[PDB]
């Protein structure tokens, strides 16, 4: 059985936010929703679709029907960004089946651009027979961006890792792109470039042997 | 009032096993269900098995299955888990949640039972891979403003803390998450950035500390 999720939404302080769920005749199931802010321990908000603990305000409510469930949060606060996780007890198959999960982003800052900083292979690294291209988004807002390396215009893919956005101390954005190559690699080629995406734009730094 | 306190997970190799334990209090365990749960890093939430009030009914998650065991011995509060011909893929987080147990019973209609988790334990952690613990090796990464920092890159296992002028300096900085490489041993950044007019009167040192491992690199960044 799959329950499909999307991957975040984004909403005001005041607005209210909803969130998918929906598997086929999924009102034959009884589904549950549960809160995982980073770090701690997930927490249930809503069971049996509309039943809810004590402890969780008003300001949360189920609802499910034909193909789609759904979890409603209204007068959304800042303690409320979190991920939330939809789930169910299978019967055919006495799994219990969980979401891909959703993030939920309450806007309380000014969005911001990105700051790309290239560094090249270090003097010492090269020594060691070894290459290491080093992208550094910082600074930007919300976080959410779109890495590419490309040689000489030909894209490439082969090799490459990106850390996840991860709010700084002023509460920004920031992330981190590695690319590794041989010296050999890095002598051929003319110009390598890392390339960021950031809500349409895409700002970009290039650093040449 | 509630508690769950998981526990016994460490750094096994791919083949190896391992058992995790979860020590229960403030409530009659014996009245409950239990469950085990695991989250890779940055992952969604997967369900691995569950175990009735006495151990009526077990069930396992299809991909843990002939390979995962689960078990409880009420008399002392406990939830078990064995995990035999481990696989890199069983690496993640792991908690153990309780299920009040709710359920409809009808004797010539048909016994139907609901699951949903009403008290969830902090976790342990799962590392499986084929490497042996190995210090950084620590590059300088030199540059109205200015970044540069250090590349710390090759380790293992986690985690490696970072620091300047022995935590003099912090204003600007901020260290970053560790990537996993294609060797399976881990990677990251510190940057620090700073007026680029004060430069040839400031020094810049930075401190590594890899513990499991006992290393600690000391790089000065300068210009180039």
């Amino acid at each position: 059985y799959v329950l499909t999720q999307p991957p975040s939404v984004s909403v005001a302080p005041g607005k209210t936010a909803r969130i998918t769920c929906g598997g086929n005749n999924i009102a034959n199931k009884n589904v549950h929703w549960y809160q995982q802010k980073p770090g701690q321990a997930p927490v249930l908000v809503i069971y049996y679709d509309d039943d809810r603990p004590s402890g969780i305000p008003d300001r949360f409510s189920g609802s499910n029907s034909g193909n789609t469930a759904t979890l409603t949060i209204s007068r959304v606060e800042a303690g409320d960004e979190a991920d939330y996780y939809c789930q169910v007890w299978d019967s055919n198959s006495d799994h219990v089946v969980f979401g891909g999960g959703t993030q939920l982003t309450v806007l309380g800052q000014p969005k911001a651009a990105p700051s790309v900083t290239l560094f090249p292979p270090s003097s010492e690294e090269l020594q060691a027979n070894k290459a290491t291209l080093v992208c550094l988004i910082s600074d930007f807002y919300p976080g959410a961006v779109t890495v590419a390396w490309k040689a000489d215009s030909s894209p490439v893919k082969a090799g490459v890792e990106t850390t996840t956005p991860s709010k700084q101390s002023n509460n920004k954005y920031a992330a981190s792109s590695y690319l590794s190559l041989t010296p050999e690699q890095w002598k051929s080629h003319r110009s390598y470039s890392c390339q960021v995406t950031h809500e349409g734009s895409t700002v970009e730094k290039t650093v040449a042997p | 009032e509630v508690q769950l306190v998981e526990s016994g997970g460490n750094v096994v190799q791919p083949g190896g096993s391992l058992r995790l334990s979860c020590t229960a209090s403030g409530f009659s365990f014996d009245d409950s269900t239990m469950h085990w749960v695991r989250q890779a890093p940055g992952k969604g939430l997967q369900w691995v098995s569950l175990i009735s009030w006495n151990g009526g009914r077990t069930y396992y998650a299809d991909s843990v299955k002939g390979r995962f065991t689960i078990s409880r011995d009420n008399s002392k509060n406990s939830l078990y888990l064995q995990m035999n011909s481990l696989k890199t893929e069983d690496t993640a987080f792991y908690f153990c949640a309780k299920d009040k147990g709710d359920s409809d019973y009808d004797y010539n209609l048909g016994y139907s039972y609901f699951y949903y988790m009403d008290g969830w334990g902090k976790g342990t952690t799962v590392t499986v891979s084929s490497a042996s613990t190995k210090g950084p090796s620590v590059f300088p990464l030199a540059p109205g403003t200015a970044a540069l920092g250090c590349l710390v890159k090759d380790y293992f296992p986690e985690p490696v803390t970072v620091s300047w002028n022995s935590g003099a300096l912090t204003s600007g900085v901020h260290t970053f998450p560790a990537v996993l490489q294609s060797s399976g041993l881990y990677s990251l950044s510190s940057v620090v950035t700073v007026p680029s007019s004060s430069l040839g009167t400031q020094t810049y040192i930075c401190n590594v500390n890899h513990k499991p491992s006992n290393t600690k690199v000391d790089k000065r960044v300068e210009p180039k």
